[PDB]
């Protein structure tokens, strides 16, 4: 059965600025099959209040999803996205890097 | 708008 | 000025855990405007764009009726394909269907399409003449024979050249503030050392719509495509998109590298430099 690994991106909607409300995004694309677990993490903990987009796919039939939450960045707070999928031997955690 | 046609593989 | 309308359907079987899950979405260009989720409570087609909410109840009742109909065919289709491929019910499987139409800048019909995939692979697709089929393997040939005897392509071609084009134009007009805009990318480059002798050069494009874009790096005018990291275009969440391309270069050589950006919002393609 075809399996395609999710390409994961963690990023803010707008340039991050401490103390100013923003959006934390986790975008997963190019995966197959569609069963996937995505969580946003704040300092290790699962964020509830995460919404996600409706399942769609690209011309090559691979799926994409956007998970997102409103947040206010600070200097100290660490944000990450945790993804699990059949193609991943264990969950894969991508940290947010605001300085790319 | 959606298509009303029934299509079966 | 070219535009597309596209409907995307996904049905996934879940053995002994209920009926298959059906999800459907509709797009005008890169903007979603309707959804259906078979697990959701409403059991209605739902708006996902401001400009479609103005449609009256006849619209919503009819699109709900028709999307539930698509849900039912894909449910039968999952059983059909199990038979064609001698598969048991130990396994979850996936059917995907995509159809829609394109118009030009003049809003006259360009091309139409209607495609299926099974477990991530091409199954059958309407060819560009809208008269013939591409069947990927022997099982899809079986479908092809049935669809030729049943004159399926004739009926699709009538929808695609008619209804599809007319309602695309209606949506483009009703949502023209949203849909008929073009937001040119705001571009810049970043520089960060990875060691005492190497640096990451990353070319950014932000706040652009539509999603179509090309970013390339050149070194002394020569494309560095094999050496570039290209991430998949990503949504900002606000109806605009983001993309970057990176190379790792020897510290000292930054002046050799240029980023080149193509997008329909730019009057001319941009070249960004380190000088």
């Amino acid at each position: 059965m075809i399996q395609r690994t999710p390409k994961i991106q963690v990023y803010s909607r707008h340039p991050a600025e401490n103390g100013k409300s923003n959006f934390l995004n986790c975008y997963v694309s190019g995966f197959h099959p569609s069963d996937i677990e995505v969580d946003l993490l704040k300092n290790g903990e699962r964020i509830e209040k995460v919404e996600h987009s409706d399942l769609s796919f690209s011309k090559d039939w691979s799926f994409y999803l956007l998970y997102y939450t409103e947040f206010t960045p600070t200097e100290k707070d660490e944000y990450a996205c945790r993804v699990n999928h059949v193609t991943l031997s264990q969950p894969k955690i991508v940290k947010w890097d605001r300085d790319m | 708008k959606l298509s009303h046609q029934l299509v079966l593989l | 000025g070219s535009h597309s309308m596209r409907y995307f359907f996904t049905s996934v079987s879940r053995p002994g855990r209920g009926e298959p899950r059906f999800i459907a979405v509709g797009y005008v260009d890169d903007t979603q405007f309707v959804r259906f989720d078979s697990d959701a409570a409403s059991q209605r087609m739902e708006p996902r764009a401001p400009w479609i909410e103005q449609e009256g109840p006849e619209y919503w009742d009819g699109e709900t009726r028709k999307v539930k109909a698509h849900s039912q065919t894909h449910r039968v289709d999952l059983g059909t394909l199990r038979g064609y491929y001698n598969q048991s019910e130990a396994g979850s499987h996936t059917v995907q269907r995509m159809y829609g139409c394109d118009v030009g800048s003049d809003w006259r019909f360009l091309r139409g399409y209607h495609q299926y995939a099974y477990d991530g692979k091409d199954y059958i697709a309407l060819k560009e003449d809208l008269r013939s089929w591409t069947a990927a393997d022997m099982a899809a040939q079986t479908t092809k024979h049935k669809w030729e005897a049943a004159h399926v392509a004739e009926q699709l071609r009538a929808y695609l050249e008619g209804t599809c084009v007319e309602w695309l134009r209606r949506y483009l007009e009703n949502g023209k503030e949203t849909l008929q805009r073009t937001d040119a990318p705001k571009t810049h480059m970043t520089h960060h050392a990875v060691s005492d002798h190497e640096a990451t050069l990353r070319c950014w494009a932000l706040s652009f719509y539509p999603a179509e874009i090309t970013l390339t790096w050149q070194r002394d005018g020569e494309d560095q495509t094999q050496d570039t990291e290209l991430v998949e275009t990503r949504p900002a969440g606000d109806g605009t998109f983001q993309k970057w391309a990176a190379v790792v270069v020897p510290s000292g050589q930054e002046q050799r590298y240029t980023c080149h950006v193509q997008h329909e919002g730019l009057p001319k393609p941009l070249t960004l430099r380190w000088e």
